[PDB]
């Protein structure tokens, strides 16, 4: 029969032995597809990809004969893949994560003429990456994916990174973020742990620079808004008080409800952040408005006030404008 | 004469059939007819780019090994116990995220052997498939999510995935959706694509959705309308005390904001504008227009004889008359050019 | 006489019954008539349009290759581990949404075997059965959430399902729902359908559900009538507080806007017109009114006015409660059909 | 001699022992107590009728098919592996709502053996218990909360349940919980019962548990006395500032109704009125009649002789109120602290 | 010489070695070094009062039993598929509250045996750890958290735990924490406890915990100080009209109730008295007090030299005091 091959090949053979062990560290390359990398959350500092991991390594064992048909490739199913040995690997920052089994486990065998065998198990993860939460509306975000064995050592097992496909998939259409260049430095990350030596290391980062639409037309809007409304304020008699007051403490409260909403939308960061010094230059700018007004309502009540407050609103918007102008510029 | 010993002899052990072995080894490529059947929609949130479905998934084959002779009948069935004994194809859904069985008393699962030696399996599973939302035209919006099949373990060249061309996408009659509806034309191609590895047999089915608009047309553009009449009315006021229609028209800011807020929060984060939230900005932008206003009339009003007075009087009117008329032809091209 | 030599000649290696053939193959169906025994209801939900039951589910049927004529006791137990090594049925739930069995200690199985070979087979098991809820009259709401059972492995002409006449559907006493109490009737039909591969018996028991008015009736149609009634205050308020009588109706318009959206934030989107919402679409109505006659009777007064101004505004005071009241009266009626 | 010969001679292949037949078989029943050791509480919560907890679970029972005469010490430790050799019983939650083992370095189970055969088995295992809650008094709530521990296929006749009086519920000792202590009486009675397959025992332990209303107090009450002394200087202004005062009693109306309906959306949606409810409607009702002795004063304001007489109503409104808020407050508090 | 006659010859069928008997039977008992290695901690949320942590977990003793002399190289690993072959600790933890091995692509066990004896076993592990979290000094707190491993299944005599001296807490380098930073000093103690069932081996490992200032310091003390210079601009205004006064005072009173509302969400339900809560209280109390002393001086009014007085008087003391009590209660609650 056909099988009869695979099963000579599997008798005899023993799974709890790596190949060469008395030999070189095995050799292992790497072929990470990325097939659908969900969406980042920043309040759990994570992110989900799903991935076609891709191993490949000689294995003079599983040398396929001639006799049969001297194959380019063949193929057998994940029971045999079961049967057969498997070379460890453990993703670092990986959190939680599990397999495919929509109707059977998901692994393909190719086996070549010299020895060497390809092995593939979509697995889907969520990984952790530290946010550099700081500059959050112009950030460019570094959440990287490391490979690692964990048993062998590297006198006895090491990783390369082929010299192929890392990036793969062209419509990953991501929602927020966009990814163009994915260069692979700190490749090698290779640990050491104590008591236990040297592990063998491949690492590759992705290179996520966040966009600005949602946050500038969410927040920045509201903000121009209360800020314009100031402005009006600005442009009423100060004779009239039970109306210049209200409206401005109105937009002061209005601006600072929605500073700590927003605030309290990211994770609880611990450094002053960019949309944290925008809201609160708003806030500071509304306080102006009102304590000028006061200001002009005092000297007004027993040099005529009116003039100060026509130099004020005169002034403070172009101070605005380019304090924003500063701003901006600064910040990119 | 046992029945038992019959299914030993079709397969297992005292059969020499290895499950590990596909149906015509070393050949051409086998056909593997496919055909689904949804049973429940629900729980599709843009929130997370994503819907589950519970379907079941029947495969068709012809496996000379399977072929038997000794029932009379031609139809047989088999206990699911038996169902890893035997060869299975490896169809897999590629958009995943999320997919699990159901075992509740049992393994329900279904195998079915016709005479000649093709063969009838079925399984029901859930799924929780992303699905691309695009947020363009989002009250009037249209959305199609594919599903993808194809096999992983086995290149194209020796396996192949095809629909019965009668009723493959067979649906539920008494199935609905929380505001949303799915329309009887639902498309049916290909998906054979590449990879560095080689290529895969790759089918698709694609649905197409409508939302209705009952609940975001109520829910949001109701207050819209109450707050140009608010505004409205406070054009109407006179102007005599200065904060009656101050504090309208901040009142009226604090709705159109609050409301914009809360409009904001359900949808997911995108950058790219929706077509509610230009509802909502035009609306801001009216209402500030009309503190604005205003503002001007009081300017003028206390500038300083009535002949300015006069004027400020003859500006108001003009609003009065002339954003209803505005407001209503921009409600007409706004609600046109969505619908086409 | 050994009960392990006899179980094991019963059923297993050393007894020549297979457990992979329905009984009496080749030959008539097999009936299984089985009944359910609700232990807790409830965690019902409606934004996710499911509810959670933790039930029984025991099953009868009779197969002559069980028979025995050794012990000469009638009813006998067996320990669940011996569960898997005989045929079994393949119920499913056809609305099913999530289900599991509870391992605790042990796989909660019970066996029991009549001397005929009569079987009963029970499992305890939680599932999140999904309800088509339904929300017209949501306020004074009854619903019909049910429960499809059915095989899935087995054509109907080999497997039938049944449920036995005397309380098939016997329910415990202790239990008690938040916002919901079923009611004491339960009706029982068949539900058999057919697939592209055949036809399959198909069983069914539905609920009758009904909140009570309570919660929803005090919690947010209170302050609708207290609002109202602050408008109706706020009637009798003279002209000389204009921005105070405007102020406090724009802001009464604010708590209706905020207290109906928090209401609907509550309940789960939906396209048909619910109930309550034209209560709280009267309410702003009804505050808008007020509202908009003030500021059009200020008008008037600046533009024999007086006289007119309050003789209007009177004949406001006093219809405005009786229109009120007869609205809630009509919606009440219309409500209790 | 050998420990693996002395193990496979009591229980496996080379010993003749059946797990799957019962002590006694055909016979009395099986006397098994139990004892439960709590090890934590936490994450009770009202919203979904229910409590966590993480608890050990021994039985205790003696097959006499187990006895042996072989080692001297009377106590013979043995590895979990040989659980599954042995017979157990069928124990389970009625009432658990789904709950799980600790799988955790190994299956953390502990099988002890004694000289004359008695066996005791312990087994660690988290639940997440549904609690009936009762809230009528919630702000000043005591509950009852259960766990029915029954058996499933053993009725009266095969096996029966019973505690170890002596400690049944040792419970942990420095252990708290947030918003809740309790006491350190449990009561302990058989939830006894019957279903149409027979009937099986029960035992049962009811654990005594009330929340102290210090958060409840700070966070609910202070703000409503915050509102209503609002009220109160709102009173204390006169009436030609009309547009203030009347924007101090809407804007109190506002913190009113906000704070009504944020207590509500912690608890889950009852019909049957609450405690807090009634508190803060009460001083709700009290705000609202304040703005409307404003208007009616401000009516009665609107040829100058009831000035004088509006003022004196306006004292003794001032005056009235405060002792009528004391007076409620006490009532109040008496029948809700007895 | 064949590696699969050594392993058989080892531990398996073929050797007489049981895995359900511990070394040295009815003997003295295991040492045993265990010692751990963080990996990342993250999720300390107090709403639930635990937190995650993703660390290996190493144990060390000596299987007579699992003695061996032909391989000259001293150390040497093992297949992890293998492991059940042999014996091992039951090492648990007291309160854990769920948790799950990481099984990608393989079981992540390593196994390593050396030439005298000794066996090395470590799996990495991801626990979820219950904290006595405690909340008095809340913005300005310091936490230790503990995880208890310990033994279920053998008794004291039978089987103790210990801890290799050299580093057996090592952290991570680069891992750092939202809202935390520990320190570099790690205590450790043992915890033998007692049952009724008899008493087990118990070990310790403790971190303190310190939370920094900045969010809470931030978004909580920053609007405060803002809300109390309104009121202060409040002071600042005329008699006059009293509407403008009397709203600025309302709206204060209204940031002051909304802030305490939101403060409290992410924070755990808890009856004993905060610390941020009393800030907001007295903040609360000095706006209130503002409110309050427009309306006595309203009355006043409807003497004027008197009202302007003693308006300065407060206008200028009223800040005195709350600077006072700033300085005592950062004092107090930094000391
Ligand atoms: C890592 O090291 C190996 C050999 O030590 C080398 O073949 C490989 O190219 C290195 N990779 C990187 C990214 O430096
Ligand atoms: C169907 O299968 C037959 C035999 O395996 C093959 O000859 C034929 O090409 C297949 N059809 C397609 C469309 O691949
Ligand atoms: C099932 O019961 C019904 C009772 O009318 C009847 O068809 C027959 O007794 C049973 N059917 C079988 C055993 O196929
Ligand atoms: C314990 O002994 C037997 C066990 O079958 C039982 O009849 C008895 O009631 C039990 N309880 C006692 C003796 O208190
Ligand atoms: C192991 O046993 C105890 C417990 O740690 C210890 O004191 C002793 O020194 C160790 N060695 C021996 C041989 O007992
Ligand atoms: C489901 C339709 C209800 C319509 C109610 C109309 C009430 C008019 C007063
Ligand atoms: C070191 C930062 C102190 C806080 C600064 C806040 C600025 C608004
Ligand atoms: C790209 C930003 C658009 C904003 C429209 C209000
Ligand atoms: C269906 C067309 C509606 C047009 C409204 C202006
Ligand atoms: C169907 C659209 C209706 C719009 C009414 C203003
Ligand atoms: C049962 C509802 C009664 C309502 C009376 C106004
Ligand atoms: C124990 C109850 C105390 C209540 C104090 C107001
Ligand atoms: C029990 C809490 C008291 C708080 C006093 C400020
Ligand atoms: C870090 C807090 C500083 C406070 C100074 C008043
Ligand atoms: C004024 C604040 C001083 C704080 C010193 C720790
Ligand atoms: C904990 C000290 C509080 C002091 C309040 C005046
Ligand atoms: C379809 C909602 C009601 C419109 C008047």
């Amino acid at each position: 029969s056909t099988s009869n091959i695979l099963n000579r090949l599997l008798v005899s053979y023993d799974p709890r032995i790596r190949p060469n062990f008395k030999g070189i560290p095995v050799d292992v390359v790497v072929n990470i597809f990325i097939n659908s990398f969900g969406s980042i959350q920043e309040t759990t500092m994570d992110y989900r990809v799903n991935i076609f991991l891709r191993q490949k390594w000689n294995d003079p064992r599983l040398k396929l004969p001639s006799d049969f048909r001297g194959s380019d490739a063949l193929t057998v199913d994940p029971t045999m893949y079961k049967c057969l040995w498997k070379p460890d690997l453990f993703f670092a920052n990986e959190k939680s994560a599990n397999f495919h089994d929509v109707t059977q486990e998901n692994i393909l065998l190719f086996i070549f003429r010299d020895g060497d065998v390809l092995v593939s198990m979509r697995l889907s993860i969520t990984l952790s990456c530290p946010l550099d939460l700081t500059l959050f509306p112009m950030d460019t975000q570094r959440c990287k994916m490391q490979l690692e064995s964990f048993g062998y050592t590297t006198d006895d097992l090491r990783f390369i990174w082929q010299s192929g496909d890392p990036v793969q998939l062209e419509k990953i259409a991501l929602p927020q973020f966009d990814i163009k260049k994915e260069d692979i430095e700190y490749g090698n990350c290779t640990k050491y742990y104590k008591g236990t030596g040297y592990y063998t290391c491949v690492e590759v980062i992705f290179t996520l620079r966040r966009q600005v639409g949602f946050y500038m037309m969410g927040v920045y809007a509201p903000t121009l808004l209360i800020v314009v409304l100031s402005w009006l304020s600005f442009w009423i008699n100060p004779d009239a008080s039970a109306a210049r007051v209200p409206l401005g403490i109105f937009s002061v409260l209005s601006l600072a409800s929605e500073c700590t909403t927003l605030a309290a939308e990211l994770p609880k960061v611990s450094y002053v952040k960019a949309l944290d010094v925008w809201l609160i230059a708003c806030l500071l700018f509304g306080f102006a408005s009102l304590v000028e007004y006061a200001v002009v309502q005092v000297m007004l009540n027993n040099t005529a006030a009116k003039r100060i407050d026509l130099y004020a609103r005169a002034l403070f918007p172009f101070c605005f404008l380019f304090f924003n102008v500063i701003y901006w510029s600064i910040y990119l | 004469m046992s029945p038992s010993d019959f299914l030993d002899k079709l397969m297992g052990r005292t059969s020499g059939y290895d499950a590990r072995i596909r149906p015509n080894f070393k050949g051409p490529p086998v056909n593997v007819s496919c055909n689904i059947f949804i049973n429940s929609f629900g729980s599709i949130a843009e929130t997370t780019m994503d819907y589950r479905v519970n379907i079941f998934l029947r495969q068709q084959w012809n496996d000379p090994r399977l072929a038997y002779n000794e029932y009379p009948d031609d139809s047989l069935d088999l206990d699911p116990s038996m169902l890893d004994s035997i060869w299975k194809p490896d169809l897999f859904f590629a958009n995943e995220k999320g997919a699990h069985f159901h075992e509740i008393t049992t393994d329900n699962k279904l195998l079915r052997i016709s005479r000649n030696g093709n063969v009838l399996y079925s399984i029901r599973i859930t799924l929780t498939l992303a699905c691309p939302m695009d947020l363009k035209n989002f009250p009037m919006d249209v959305q199609t999510c594919i599903m993808q099949l194809e096999s992983f373990g086995y290149t194209m060249n020796d396996l192949i995935f095809e629909w019965q061309e009668q009723g493959a996408v067979q649906v539920a009659d008494g199935l609905t959706l929380p505001q949303f509806i799915l329309k009887e034309e639902k498309d049916l191609r290909y998906c054979t694509k590449h990879y560095n590895t080689g290529k895969f047999t790759c089918i698709e089915a694609r649905f197409h959705l409508e939302r209705q608009m009952g609940y975001y047309l109520i829910q949001m553009y109701i207050p819209s309308l109450l707050i140009v009449i608010l505004s409205w009315i406070s054009f109407w006021i006179n102007m005599d005390a200065a904060p009656a229609r101050v504090g309208l028209g901040i009142t009226t800011v604090l709705t159109m904001t609050t409301q914009s807020s809360g409009s904001r929060a359900s949808l997911p984060k995108v950058s790219y504008v929706k077509a509610i939230d230009i509802w909502m900005a035009v609306c801001l932008l009216f209402v500030f227009s009309a503190l604005l206003e205003y503002a001007a009339v009081n300017f003028v009003s206390r500038q300083h004889r009535k002949l300015f007075i006069q004027r400020a009087k003859k500006i108001d009117k003009i609003s009065r008359i002339g954003f209803p008329m505005a407001f209503l032809i921009f409600n007409m091209f706004y609600w046109i050019i969505y619908k086409i």
